[PDB]
């Protein structure tokens, strides 16, 4: 039983569809990066940081 | 067991419902109307268990 319940988090984001970016042009052009992607990363846990916000 | 590793987390990244058979390796399994993989950017080529000799 330990670290099975509530041990790991999943984020979802926007990027792959479309958002605004602060970049010149994209301000107001929704833009996504396209259906092939890079899929996951793993948020680095050494400190512990998931634990006071995920 | 690399391929079936790979292709259940393909299957959970294309977030399909489908329910494994007792190969999900074996193409005979994944059709008509089956897998549904027509929109997918990822696949595992698909091969006859009896004939992998690998270790």
């Amino acid at each position: 039983y330990e670290n099975v319940v509530l041990a790991f988090m999943e984020i979802p984001t926007l990027r792959a569809a479309g958002l605004s970016l602060p970049i010149a042009g994209l301000e107001d052009i929704v833009t996504g990066l396209g259906d092939f992607h890079y899929n996951e990363g793993w948020v680095d846990g050494a400190d512990k940081a998931f634990t006071i916000s995920a | 067991a690399l391929l079936l590793t790979l292709f259940v987390n393909i299957l959970r990244l294309e977030t399909s419902l489908w329910t494994l058979p007792d190969n999900p390796l074996d193409i005979s399994e994944w059709f008509p109307f089956s897998l549904n993989p027509g929109n997918w950017r990822n696949i595992v080529k698909p091969f006859p268990f009896l004939a992998d000799n690998s270790p």
